[PDB]
């Protein structure tokens, strides 16, 4: 048992074909750990500002200077998370965003493999490290599961049966789980990605006023990783069991953006409730992580509202206890989608909420005038001193 | 034809409308069934004033009113009441549930499928009107309907009509007293619409009116009827300038030209001076000076805020009855010499005056005494900041733990419409703090050229 | 038009429902034969909340009676108001659950739930604008608990956006009538915590205390307890049926009373209550009603509020009264007892007023509290449950009906988590680290 510190990272995407075809203007600026945004409809008022753990400028893909390369973000998040998984403890990766921002790129990456996402690289490193340590005394096992949560009802994405609502149980020692959840073994990342495509074809997706293909239900691809050791003895014993969770979120929305009734309103409301509960639990976990980490005290165990949603309930083991987590959030550079980008920031700011301060860029003219006035004063005080004035 | 369309939203709006329309019917001699026997007894006249009532062929008079709510109960009380024949049968009442102290339920989910009918009937009323002056919207902060549906309706009206004035009378939450646990959320979420779209918003507090009733009228156990009657008197004093002749008449545009220095500070307080019981109506002169002084007493304010802690930015006095200009001039002159009343240094005039000949009426069964003179003061000041600040604190105490939030997000909103509103409140308070500061000393720093 | 479907399962639920329909029919002036003979014209204005109209200018309630034993149905029919109910809403079987939760939920109730759902759906489809459902049952029993939980689960599956109330009679430490109370109570709470919007906590111990010490009844019987309960249920939804100065729907109560989804267990109370001869000695005023409502002995849950903090409270007054008195009294109650109210809610007293009082009274009031102290109740059940589950006292009677040992553990863990959630907002500061 240990902390659950959360690493917050935000990346911007380049202009798509439609945006580059138009004369749309960029609106996101980044510097250090700060990201600032300007209203196109109120250019006179002020920019808004936010501060995250990592700001990534992937606006220009071929660029080298201050370019957020895929390998850089991997080394920042995925490599450390995979190492923590290999140590024998759980880890989880949250993908949050809205259609247009481009979350699925960073969540998967392109097929060319020169520009890869977190997941294919993680799978490659996982199986490379596994195959590079298969000595005589060590045995390794890996298996994968894939399931969705739609309107707080769990469904299986791989099994082709009727998409019924699976039952959620609580094993006394192993925690929450889902009954009749098909679990398959894998040996190469090609099989993992093929299963991913097969399951992604089965997702529940509906057309919105924002995009014609939007995720209407949360989805998780969970990797269970078991290590067995054979000491100088007749017994082969499982050392540790760790999990790598790859959670995909359905982004928030407003009824104004999609003013449709019936199923759409219910889906949006349930998604928003799930996001609110998830943010609350992650914020409480981060606060408890920060507190003891510096104080080393044990203020009981707090109360973490896991049960308020099935999403947080299933991910109880990965969220809490000893673990490490990191949420990646995608943005959109188009001015027209301002209401989306700022909204994502308000969700990305949650958990590890830190002071942002105001980004100040003084006028060069005023700076020059002030510097020259100070220089005149200094030189006059020097000359009057040596009785030369 | 100085026509004005009244809109009533929510239970508070409908009940204040009942009081207001009782007073209006009594003022012009209209019976509850819409007939006016005064013209028949006399022979003819202009007594069917087109400000509020529209005359049909058969001598009936239909009010220019629009009642809206989501509960059938509050307006079914009116459909089978004393005034059932006065109103048009169309009352725009959704036969469903209510916003349930939920801004999201009233703005996004259930506010739809009733807004279209309301806008259609408002258009039908506006088509009959020539030279429409503006709108008078009655609602209440802290309620689901009066917040969400009022926001939606104001947005649509600003989109459609645009240039017509839109005055607002709203019941603000009291500092201590309250009737709901989620009042602060609904109150804060309405700032965007009450700021961006309205032209002038008048706020009243139930605690202040209860104090006034207990102390002045000697009513130990008031109900909402007395409060609605007082608010009706206020609105009648505001609107009388365009119904009756007078020495100096103040239209609804002079209001906005004189009272709001900048677009974002249009939140004036209101007060009524000669609030006195019948027994205490004797032993008192009720001259212009007395009522004018009583308008400035902090005890008589209709919102729990002390003007002594702020600065007066603009004042508008509206007198009714046997009043003459020279008494008003003397009252203003003696007021300007008091050091307890401070005006901003950048408004040296600081007063707008209007006079009307028609004295105020007395409702049978009421509690206000018959008087010869009256005055209603509307005062744009900076003390109103306090009224926001307390409420702002309350909001924080609930939003730190995200209490009661799942109800709001389950209807269409996300958490950001819950922060954006808070930031807008903070910006408004900063503006009110900035405007009231005295001009910097010799505002051109200092000056003096050769000669 | 807000309309409520009433369901009553088990002996306790059926008896309370019969008394409740007696009370409501008296309030709306309905004859036992179903005709109307009232006097005030406002009684028919909102009669469609509970009653359907029938061709002979008759009125029939929307009650749906359920029981796995036909004796209680025979008792209900052979009663003062038996003829009022529709014959087709008497859904029942034979070979009752026999105090076995498994039989009520899995084996026996699973076959009758289809017929009950058919009747419920038939009543639902004829409703102009349905608001919610009501259920009356006993957690510590057999058919009532299991079938009520199963019906709640099915209905919430079918009607997710509708309100669901529950007037559940939970067991007591001292007054216990069945030996397998803890298992049934635990397994029932495990479902109620998830699939219910509002739950009202009732137990016979508090009602007996009220009868002994307030009404001064020498020999109270179940009729009087049902009378008090029925008074509460009629008080809760008064604003749907009669006009008011400040209305309060069921959804308004749910929004104002429930801060978080899992905290929806309420402590009910009613005022005034006087013992006949004492009636002339005490005046009826809003201060007296407020004093009696917040008194510790008036609660019908056997949980002392003084051992916790009120997360929220709601008051529904009936009668012609001044709003200033109500607001002043609630503010005074909040200010004086500052230590018994949670600090991080600025104002946690909802108030509603209705003009029309009960028939023979000038003023009345209903009180709905939500305080941390309710955890005590759950704790007591847990304190018994483990004491029987550790040794598997009567477990085989359950496992022979399809159930499993893991499910008991999930129920216990869920109740413990609920108790912890209530317990967190219960200490009167959090400063030290
Ligand atoms: C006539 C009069 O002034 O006498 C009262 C009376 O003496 C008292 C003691 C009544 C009386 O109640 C009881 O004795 C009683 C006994 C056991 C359990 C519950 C009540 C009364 O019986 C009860 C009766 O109440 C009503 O009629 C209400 O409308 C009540 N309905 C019924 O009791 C009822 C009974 C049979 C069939 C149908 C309805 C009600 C309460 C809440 C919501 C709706 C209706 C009243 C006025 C009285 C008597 C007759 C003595 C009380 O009744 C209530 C619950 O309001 C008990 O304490 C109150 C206060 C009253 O002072
Ligand atoms: N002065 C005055 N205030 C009132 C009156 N009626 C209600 N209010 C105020 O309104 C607040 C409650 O909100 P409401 O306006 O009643 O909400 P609503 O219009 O019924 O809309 P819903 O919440 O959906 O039912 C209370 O806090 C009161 O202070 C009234 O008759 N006179
Ligand atoms: N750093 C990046 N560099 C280049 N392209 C990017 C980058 N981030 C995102 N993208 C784009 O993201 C697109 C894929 O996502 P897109 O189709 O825009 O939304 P989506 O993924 O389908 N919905 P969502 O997953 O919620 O964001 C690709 O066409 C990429 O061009
Ligand atoms: N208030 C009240 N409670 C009752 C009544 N009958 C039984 N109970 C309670 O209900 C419990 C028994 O449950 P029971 O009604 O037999 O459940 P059922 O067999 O499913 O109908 C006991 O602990 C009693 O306290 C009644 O008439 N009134
Ligand atoms: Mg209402």
């Amino acid at each position: 048992m240990a902390g659950a510190s959360v690493k917050v990272a935000v990346r911007v995407r380049p202009f798509n074909s439609r945006e580059m075809s138009r004369d749309s203007k960029c609106i996101i600026q980044m510097s250090g750990s700060t990201t600032t945004i300007v209203n196109p409809k109120q250019p006179k008022e002020t920019p808004k500002s936010f501060s995250f753990d990592y700001s990534y400028w992937s606006h220009t893909s071929p660029e080298d200077i201050n370019y957020a390369s895929q390998k850089q973000v991997y080394r920042d998040i995925g490599e450390e998370m995979l190492q923590h998984a290999f140590e024998g403890y759980n880890v989880c990766i949250f993908a949050y965003g809205q259609t247009g921002a481009g979350k699925s790129y960073t969540m998967m990456g392109k097929q060319e493999k020169d520009q890869q996402g977190i997941i294919p690289q993680l799978c490659e490193d996982l199986f490379s490290r596994i195959n590079d340590t298969t000595n005589d005394n060590m045995s390794y096992s890996v298996e994968v599961s894939y399931m969705e949560i739609y309107c707080e009802r769990v469904r299986d994405l791989l099994n082709p049966k009727n998409k019924g609502n699976l039952r959620v149980r609580e094993h006394p020692l192993l925690g929450p789980y889902v009954e009749d959840l098909s679990k398959l073994a894998v040996t190469s990342y090609n099989d993992i990605q093929d299963l991913m495509d097969s399951g992604n074809k089965a997702r529940t997706v509906a057309a919105t006023n924002m995009n014609e293909t939007s995720s209407r239900s949360h989805a998780v691809f969970n990797i269970i990783f078991t290590q067995k050791r054979h000491d100088a003895e007749t017994n082969i014993t499982t050392e540790k069991v760790s999990k790598i969770s790859l959670v995909d979120l359905a982004g928030s929305e407003r009824a104004d953006s999609t003013g449709a009734k019936g199923t759409r309103l219910k889906e949006g409301a349930n998604i928003n409730k799930s996001l609110t509960t998830l943010g609350k639990v992650i914020s409480a976990l981060a606060e408890m992580d920060s507190g003891p980490n510096k104080n080393k005290k044990k203020k009981k165990t707090d109360f973490i509202p896991y049960r308020d949603s099935v999403l947080t309930w299933l991910l109880r083991e990965n969220l809490g206890g000893n673990s490490r987590t990191a949420m990646v959030a995608a943005l959109s550079p188009a001015d027209i989608n301002y209401d989306e980008t700022l909204s994502t920031l308000r969700y990305a700011d949650r958990a590890k909420q830190i002071r942002c301060n105001a980004v100040i860029n003084e006028d060069p003219n005023n700076k020059l005038i002030r510097e020259l006035k100070d220089e005149v004063t200094r030189l006059r005080d020097l000359l009057y001193a040596q009785g030369l004035g | 034809m100085r026509e004005c369309i009244s809109i009533h939203v929510g239970q508070a709006g409908v009940q204040i409308g009942n009081a207001c329309w009782e007073l209006y019917c009594l003022e012009h001699g209209i019976q509850p069934d819409g007939q006016m026997p005064s013209d028949k007894t006399i022979g003819g006249g202009d007594d069917s004033f087109n400000t509020f009532f529209s005359e049909t062929g058969a001598g009936k008079h239909v009010p220019r009113a629009v009642f809206v709510d989501l509960e059938p109960t509050v307006i079914d009380e009116v459909r089978t009441g004393t005034y059932r024949q006065l109103f048009h049968p169309e009352q725009l009442i959704t036969g469903k549930e209510d916003a349930a102290n939920n801004y999201a339920r009233g703005h996004y989910t259930i506010g739809k499928e009733i807004i279209d009918l309301v806008l259609d009937r408002i258009r039908k009323l506006a088509d009959q009107c020539t030279g429409l002056q503006g709108f008078l919207v009655f609602h209440s902060f802290g309620g689901g309907t009066g917040s969400g549906f009022t926001s939606l309706l104001m947005e649509r009206l600003s989109v459609d009509y645009g240039k017509k004035s839109k005055l607002e009378f709203s019941i603000y939450p009291a500092p201590q007293v309250s009737t709901a646990v989620v009042e602060p959320y609904n109150s804060i979420l309405t700032t965007h619409t009450t700021l961006e779209h309205s032209d002038c918003a008048f706020m009243v507090d139930n605690e202040a009116i209860y104090d006034i009733c207990r102390r002045n009228l000697d009513i130990e156990r008031p109900t909402y009827t007395n409060l609605n009657r007082l608010i009706s008197q206020i609105v009648s004093s505001i609107t009388a300038s365009l119904r009756f002749d007078g020495a100096l008449n103040v239209d609804l545009t002079e209001f906005q030209t004189n009272l709001v220095p900048y677009p974002r500070i249009h939140f004036p307080l209101a007060t009524y001076a000669p609030v006195i019981s019948a027994e205490k109506a004797y032993h008192e002169q009720l001259s212009v000076a007395e009522i004018t002084n009583a308008c400035f007493e902090p005890a008589n304010q209709m919102v729990k805020c002390d003007p002594r802690h702020g600065k007066y930015m603009a004042c508008c006095l509206l007198y009714r009855g046997d009043v003459v200009p020279k008494d008003v001039n003397a009252a203003i002159a003696t007021i300007k010499t008091k050091r307890s009343i401070q005006f901003v240094d950048w408004c040296p005039t600081g007063f707008k005056v209007g006079i009307n000949y028609q004295p105020p009426t007395v409702v049978p069964g009421g509690d206000l005494a018959k008087v010869q003179r009256a005055v209603c003061m509307l005062s744009n000041t900076t003390a109103i900041a306090e009224a926001w600040a307390r409420l702002d604190h309350k909001f924080d105490l609930m939003y730190a733990k995200r209490a009661f939030v799942h109800w709001y997000v389950g209807e269409g909103m996300e958490e950001g419409e819950f922060s954006e509103a808070r930031e807008d409140m903070a910006a408004l308070e900063k503006d009110y703090e900035e405007v009231g500061v005295d001009s910097v000393e010799g505002e051109g720093e200092e000056e003096g050229e050769e000669y | 038009m807000r309309e409520i479907v009433h369901i009553q399962a088990g002996q306790c639920g059926n008896q309370i429902g019969a008394k409740f329909w007696e009370v409501i029919s008296d309030e709306h002036g309905i004859d036992p034969t179903g005709s109307y003979h009232g006097d005030s014209d406002l009684q028919l204005e909102r009669i469609n909340v509970y009653y359907n109209e029938a061709t002979g200018n008759k009125y029939v309630p929307r009650a749906i009676l359920v029981d796995l034993e036909p004796g209680t149905m025979d008792s209900v029919r052979s009663g003062p108001f038996g003829q009022i109910f529709r014959p087709d809403n008497f859904v029942f079987g034979q070979s009752g659950a026999g105090n076995n939760w498994a039989k009520g939920h899995y084996t026996e109730g699973a076959e009758l739930v289809d017929s009950v759902l058919d009747v419920v759906r038939k009543e639902s489809e004829s409703c102009d604008c349905l608001q919610g459902f009501q259920l009356t049952h006993s957690l510590g029993g057999g058919t009532g608990s299991g079938m009520g939980t199963l019906l709640i689960s099915k209905i919430r599956e079918e009607y997710p956006d509708r309100i669901m109330n529950t007037f559940s009679v939970m067991p007591s430490p001292k007054v216990s009538d069945t030996v397998v109370e803890p298992y049934n109570a635990t397994l029932s709470v495990h479902q109620l915590v998830e699939n219910t919007d509002e739950t009202y906590c009732i137990d016979n111990e508090a009602l007996y205390d009220i009868c002994f010490r307030t009404l001064k009844l020498t020999t109270p019987t179940y009729g009087d307890l049902n009378h008090l309960v029925s008074a509460t249920m009629s008080g809760v939804t008064t604003c749907l049926r009669f006009p008011g100065q400040l209305n309060a729907d069921l959804r308004k109560l749910a929004v104002n009373m429930v801060p978080f989804p899992r905290l929806h267990f309420f402590m009910p109370g009613f005022a005034p209550l006087t013992s006949r001869g004492s009636q002339q000695y005490r005046a009826l005023t809003v201060p007296e009603l407020t004093q009696q409502m917040f008194d510790s002995k008036n609660m019908m849950a056997a949980c002392d509020p003084r051992h916790g903090r009120y997360l929220t409270v709601a008051a529904i007054f009936r009668g012609r009264m001044s709003m200033k008195e109500v607001d002043e009294q609630m503010l005074n109650v909040q200010n004086k007892n500052s230590s018994y109210f949670v600090e991080w809610i600025p104002n946690n007293v909802k108030t509603a007023v209705c003009d029309i009082p009960p028939r023979g009274l000038k003023m009345s009031a209903t009180f709905i509290g939500n305080s941390t102290a309710i955890q005590e109740l759950f704790k007591r059940i847990s304190e018994q449950f483990t004491a029987m589950f550790r040794r598997k006292a009567f477990l085989h009677w359950y496992t022979g009906e399809g159930m499993d040992e893991m499910e008991f553990t999930e129920a216990e863990s869920n109740m413990n988590d609920l108790v912890s959630e209530y317990q967190q907002y219960q200490d009167a500061t959090a400063d030290e680290q």
